[PDB]
């Protein structure tokens, strides 16, 4: 079939870890949520100013 | 000036001052409880220390 | 000779003639908390030969009606020199320990004691209705002894050896590092344990790593004119001591 | 892959580097860390924030509504249930949503209804399974006004069919809205000339939701409860922004009592001791 | 894979070699076996310690807790159950997990819930299928105070619907433990002054789980009683330690009080003749 | 799919012994237990000595 | 901009936005004892970050009348954490510091403070006749002060400022590793002082390996309304500290 | 127990042993003396310290 092996989360056993799906129905509405999705960039709230700070130096000169 | 029985703690000043808002300044442990003796041991017994051996502080006597 | 062995720490040095090989705790030996198990991340203190060395704690008599001792570290430690200085300045502590039990008589002496440690050697009070207090459980380098017998204390600890003070066999206390110091043959007992916690790193007055219990399973005995008094010395040594929050000296 | 930042070690320090220093009057949120400002050792950080995504944080089932309908046509009781879908009556789920200004998703919606037999004196019956139906109606649709009006017919819109004992009644639903994305706030109004409504219901409009039991009637007054649990999934959400402090009051419009910012305490000082040998 | 060592065939012997005597002083388990102390021949032996494995020993769904909950609201009867979750309260599981003073592993948790009519004289019904609700609630969420409260609303709180008749709900949940491994054992307190809570509870904290009946009443008293079973799955152990000997006195101390090391008998020199022709 | 075939447990008919298995969640916490692991190392226990002692020789000399 | 500076040791950091460079000693930066001049054969003891961290001094008060004070080291450190603890438990010690005295006031304001570092700074008596005692020396985190006139006490020092307690003149103090804190362009001072001595190692609590004066040459001033507290707080952070013979607590 | 005015020393036992030699066991500084206020500042003058200020000890004054 269509299917598609992908990672599991970490189990309280470490240091076959990975399971696999398949879609059935023809809407994607219908497919279980994105709990795999890592993304980020606060720099939109933390740093939206127009000209780059430089930690170590100071905000204002 | 401790009281009895406390004991003077010699990092620390037992002094006070009267802040601008007319609040006196926080205290220290400037005065800590003196210490009871050991208690010791009971032969074929048991000593149940509960809260220390600090003034102030009980303990208990029990046989095996 | 096996028989003969030393031990140097610090500046402080054991001397034994008569020692039965030495148990290295769960087969490990203590080491510094590694980098991919770390959680404080502040720089660790490591005092080195300032705090791991031998500290010798006050002896204590065997007698032919002794039931037995016991003491709870590292808090038995916290008057001992710079050790017990970084237990008060310091919010957590890790150390490894290496602890030597000295007890020689003669070949004339007969007895036979079982030094164990006892890792979260949480104890029961003598009157099952009621709790324990911290006085009970462990005061400083003054070691607490097991009796014969039933105890009543309020908040005290169940001394009766059968069970010692945790609900269990005392033949079964061979399951955690130990040694026995069968008189005829022994002379010391000597176990190197390992950081053993579920935590990297921990305070060390409000927990008790493990507690180190000497019970004697052949009472000591001896004829007529023969040394009456038999003293029992335990010495112990922290390994790999690192400190991390710095603050304030903890009030006693 | 989620991992945190793993903190360098660092060591002793003297020179004209400022990280501590800086001017929050510039909006930005100063990026200093640890050993930034102190020596620090170094620190193999193996946690991650996979809990902290916003799918994982929203794509949890939560109660959104709660009606009884009845089965016997005694006195003034409605024998079947009607709601004008939305999440603005159960604070909970409400709450959470308005930690951002526009959401986009699909969703997972999950039907929990049980029934009851009214107390009584005699009623001693034998009543088969008892099967409900739950029926959708986007706006402009017709709606039933009885249990047994023929909008009950189900010709185009969905409906699902469920008798109980079996697990709860479930279905998905893709993204209804009719913008890009739905909307928890809108500051704006439904006329033109600043007027008529204002919020949420000035633009939302999900229809409604109708259920009733299909079982013809029944000897001895019976009630069931059905509760709507909605749970997001394929998550997008813009322009976060602060929790609601004031209880919720309409579930209409943001109205609210003036709240205290928090709890409050002795003093700027106070700090309880908690250490008493 | 996990066989047991085969016996070598030994034969006659005389030598300085004395694999028989030893010292326990050195705190070393003796390493002999059969060939070393006597004439053996040789033993295939296949069998295998492959049920001796900490994980097939402690995965087994055992009891860890049960509590009653009424559905009508008559005398001071709970309509709702509260646990802080802990498997103390069953000497069993509590006897096994204690074996170790560490444990770290996932959990299969199941639930087997039963309902009953409390005896009356009239007490004829026709109750349709009861629905529970099972809410785990981790520390500091909020706790419902009544069978209607808003926390019930599970907005992010893991919880469970089911209704009587279908197999009995179950689901895993990972390691939750803040610290690396579980702790079954804390010879410390909650505060540094070494005061107020000491072992057990002085760390561990797993939350609560509450539960009910999601029907709104029933006519006539009607009672519930849920078992809760943990299986825990993906062991680990560490320091292995003496059985429990005396029996379990309270759910949040080692109390007990002193027992005998084992059953008694006539003399150490004591062996039942079962052989008499 | 993602299929993991492993070895059965020796059945009341010996001297196709093996099953297959696919993860279906994304939580290894999901997956069955791990009841065929068996590592040992009694020597933690048994011989936590430092000086290996050899069986057929003094424990003391 | 050199005027901002920022100082980090262990767990305390030092800010600055008006600060006048960094002295460094004599042209050297603290450093631990080498193989090839060290003495003491035990293996030192190197706290690091647990002792080598900013202790901040009772602060002192500036006032137009106003003659000076002095602080002695590392004797005035004996109380301060874990840096004190190994002074007590070891015969040898050997540490670098950074002194950072802080000073602000404002445009309106006047004055100018000497921040000066005097290895050996043997000091007088009052009375010419008679002894000092090593309690009119030093006295803790307490800070002794200089009089703008002649002292009498019996075994007082000198504390006339003209000659800084040595019999020497306080214009050519500038030749020790100094600072100024003119008010109008400062508002800190700092100096990284390198183990000074004719010996390795020394005792930390016979000996005052270096004095820390601060003497306004420039009178403090303002006009009315202008805030009249202005205070002078000291901070000292020990480098690369090294103990040797480590012993029983020694009783202050 | 401490006379006046000295202060318990809490790492020292107050205790002494008879030994078999008939000598009671050297004794240690249990008790210490109780350190005297902090003498403060004399404006214009100078305070001499010539044996530290615990109980016992003498401080003089002299004026600039
Ligand atoms: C078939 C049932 C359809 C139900 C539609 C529910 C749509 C929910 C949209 C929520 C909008 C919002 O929260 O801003
Ligand atoms: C969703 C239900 C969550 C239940 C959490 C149970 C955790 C059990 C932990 C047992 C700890 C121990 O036995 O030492």
């Amino acid at each position: 079939m269509g299917a598609q092996v992908s990672t599991q989360k970490t189990g309280a056993h470490e240091t076959i870890i990975h399971y696999t799906n398949i879609n059935y129905y023809k809407d994607a509405a219908s497919n279980s949520a994105n709990r795999q999705d890592f993304t980020q960039d606060p720099g939109k709230f933390t740093e939206p100013v127009k000209d780059i700070m430089i930690k170590t130096m100071p905000a204002l000169n | 000036e401790c009281r009895p029985g406390y004991r003077r703690e010699p990092s620390l000043s037992p002094k006070l001052t009267c802040l601008q808002n007319l609040k006196w300044s926080t205290a220290v442990e400037f005065c800590k409880k003196k210490s009871c003796p050991n208690p010791g041991e009971i032969r074929n017994g048991q000593i149940d220390v509960p809260g220390g051996i600090l003034f102030g502080a009980t303990i208990s006597f029990s046989c095996n | 000779s096996d028989r003969v062995r030393s031990l140097t720490l610090g500046n402080s040095t054991i001397t034994t003639q008569e020692s039965a090989n030495v148990v290295v705790g769960y087969g490990r030996w203590p080491e510094y908390l590694r980098d991919d198990e770390a959680t404080a991340e502040d720089q660790p203190t490591q005092p080195d030969v300032a705090t791991c060395r031998f500290y010798t704690l006050e002896s204590v008599q065997w007698e032919k009606n002794s039931a037995g001792w016991w003491w709870k570290f590292p808090e038995a430690l916290k008057d001992m020199g710079l050790f017990g200085q970084n237990m008060l300045y310091h919010y957590l502590g890790r150390a490894g320990y290496t602890i030597h039990v000295q007890c020689n008589a003669s070949k004339f002496h007969q007895g036979c004691l079982l030094v164990v440690c006892v890792p979260e050697a949480e104890m029961g009070c003598s009157q099952t209705d009621k709790e324990v207090a911290a006085m009970n459980l462990t005061k400083g380098e003054a070691a607490h002894k097991f009796e014969p017998t039933k105890t009543n204390g309020e908040h005290t600890v169940q001394s009766i050896v059968c069970n010692a003070g945790m609900g269990v066999g005392v033949g079964n206390l061979t399951i955690y590092p130990h040694q026995w110091i069968n008189l005829r043959t022994n002379n010391c007992a000597t176990i190197v344990m390992p950081y053993v916690n579920s935590v990297p790193m921990d305070n060390m007055f409000r927990h008790y790593n493990f507690t180190l219990m000497v019970i004697p399973f052949a009472p000591l005995d001896y004829a007529a004119q023969a040394s009456e008094y038999v003293p029992v010395t335990v010495t112990i040594a922290p390994m790999c001591a690192e400190y991390n929050g710095l603050r304030l000296a903890y009030q006693q | 892959i989620a991992r945190v930042a793993d903190t360098v070690a660092s060591g002793p320090s003297n020179s004209t580097s400022i990280p501590a220093l800086t001017a929050v009057e510039t909006g930005h949120t100063s990026q200093v860390e640890p050993s930034d400002t102190m020596q620090t050792r170094h620190v193999k950080n193996y946690h991650s924030r996979s809990e902290s995504t916003v799918e994982n944080f929203l794509s949890r089932s939560a109660c959104v509504y709660i009606e009884e309908y009845y089965t016997k046509d005694q006195d003034n009781v409605n024998r079947y249930m009607s709601w004008t879908i939305n999440a603005r009556r159960m604070v909970q789920l409400r709450r959470k949503f308005e930690l951002f200004t526009y959401m986009r998703f699909d969703m997972e919606i999950t039907f929990v209804i049980t029934s009851r037999q009214l107390p009584g004196t005699s009623i001693a019956q034998d009543m088969p399974p008892l099967t409900h139906q739950i029926m959708y109606i986007p706006p402009g649709g017709p709606v039933p006004n009885s249990v047994t009006d023929f909008a009950w017919q189900t010709s185009t819109n969905p409906s699902i069919f469920w008798t109980e004992g079996n697990a709860p009644p479930r279905m998905s639903i893709p993204f209804i809205s009719i913008g890009n994305a739905y909307s928890n706030f809108y500051d704006g109004w439904s006329h033109f000339s600043q007027n008529g409504v204002y919020g949420y219901n000035a633009l939302n409009n999900m229809g409604k939701l109708y259920a009733r039991h299909v079982n013809k009637d029944t000897p001895y007054q019976m009630s069931s409860t059905i509760r709507v649990y909605f749970k997001p999934k394929h998550i997008r959400v813009w322009v976060p922004r602060p929790p609601r402090l004031s209880p919720y009051i309409k579930s209409s419009n943001v109205n609210f009592n003036p709240t205290n910012l928090t709890d409050e305490r002795s003093s700027i000082t106070y700090v309880p001791d908690t250490i008493r040998p």
